[PDB]
Order: C-alpha cells, then structure tokens, then sequence
C-alpha cells in the first residue's frame, strides 16, 4: 500500500 | 493571476463544500484572514463530498481556498458569480495531474446562509 | 425567463448536490430528458446537504431542476459558468418565501466527473 508525499 | 481568493462581506456565515474526482487523495484547506479555518481530506473519482462546513468570514472578509495532493499544490481556477444581486457562489477547480480536467477537487462556497 | 434548465453535452455523467437554508422542507427534482431521475428532500437552516448524486445527461443532454416546498413551486434563479473552458458549473437558487435570500434550496451541478 504505496504511501507518498510531494 | 491569483486564484482561490475571495472577499466576502465582513462577519458573514458561508458554506464551504469540497468534492473529489481523482485517484489522488485531495487535501483542501480553507483560510479565513490568512488562518487555516478548515481542512478537508478524501479520495474519490465519483464526485464524493469529502467535506462540508459553515465558517464565518470574520472582520477582513478574506477567504482563501488551497488544494494539495500528497502535499503538492494543485493548479487552481476560480470565479465568483452572483444571482439576482443576492445569492453568492465562489467556485474553485483544481488540477493535480496532466490531463487538465480541473475537477480533481472542486470547491464550492455559498452565501448567505439561513 | 426560464430558469433551472441546462443543456449538457450528451451522455455525460454529472454531479448534482442540494443545500438547504430554510425552515421549510425542501424538495428538489432533477429531470433528465423531461423524466425524473433524482429527488432530494430535507430541512435545514444551516446549509446542510440534503442530497448528492451522479446522473447521466442521456442522448438529449437536457437537465431540469425543480424545487418545491410542501408541493409549492419555488421561484428559481440560475446560471451556468465555465472555467478554463473545461470545468462546468450549473447553479440554481430558489425562494420559497418573502425575504428573497434565494438560498432556500441551493442546487449545484458540476461536470465533467472522474
Ligand atoms: C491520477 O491521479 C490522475 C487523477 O485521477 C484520474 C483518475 C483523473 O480523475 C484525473 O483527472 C486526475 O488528475
Ligand atoms: C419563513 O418565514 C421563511 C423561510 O424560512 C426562513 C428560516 C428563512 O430561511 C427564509 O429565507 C425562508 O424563506
Ligand atoms: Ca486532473
Ligand atoms: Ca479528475
Ligand atoms: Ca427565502
Ligand atoms: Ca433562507
């Protein structure tokens, strides 16, 4: 469950 | 030009509602007099309401809408429209990607209430 | 003039949401090609969402919004506004009484979706 920011 | 920034009449209640149409999780911030007054968050590709609330425009009447996805500001388009000199709509669209449908978070502000 | 009637691009999905700001119970009918396709009901003086749904504009693309309060047709005002030649809003306010704030039921239609 790939989580990302910016 | 600057987009998503609206001058409301002072000390007036307004509704703000945010819709989603993107596989990206939308973060909407509503600022009153430069202070974050409300924050909505959600993901939907079927126009789901990801937040709704009543705010007061305060002494300055300045309301600003900001949209970001995973902490990346979306590009904004906006306008205000007034019907029979009474009913106010402030409208925001945003784009978090490349396809330019500008609906990824749609934000609607309306006043007066009651 | 006629109000609350909108020609959309054919066979297009669109959002429709209704707000309430009256002490009267608001009834909102949305017709697609002159046939009822959605109906919302609710009472609020706090801009509560009384309904939200996605519809298809069908082959004609004709969409009509009606508002009643306890069987009584409300006076409508409407307009459509398009942002960056892509994001569409169809806006309706209505008056059920005498103060003319025209927010008694506020209906917002937006497209494209997705
Ligand atoms: C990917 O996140 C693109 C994002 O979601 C698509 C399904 C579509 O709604 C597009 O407009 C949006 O930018
Ligand atoms: C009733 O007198 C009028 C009805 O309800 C009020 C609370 C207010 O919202 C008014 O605008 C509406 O027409
Ligand atoms: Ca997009
Ligand atoms: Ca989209
Ligand atoms: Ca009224
Ligand atoms: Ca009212």
């Amino acid at each position: 469950a790939p989580a990302k920011f910016c | 030009a600057t987009q998503g920034v609206f001058t409301l009449p002072a000390n007036t209640r307004f509704g703000v509602t945010a819709f989603a149409n993107s596989s990206g999780t939308q973060t909407v911030n509503v600022l009153v007099n430069n202070e974050t007054a409300a924050t909505f968050s959600g993901q939907s590709t079927n126009n789901a309401v990801i937040g709704t609330q009543v705010l007061n425009s305060g002494s300055s009447g300045k309301v600003q809408v900001q949209v970001s996805v995973n902490g990346r500001p979306s590009d904004l388009v906006s306008a205000q429209v007034i019907l029979t000199n009474e009913l106010n709509f402030a409208l925001v669209g945003s784009e978090d990607g490349t396809d330019n449908d500008y609906n990824d978070a749609v934000v609607v502000i309306n006043w007066p209430l009651g």
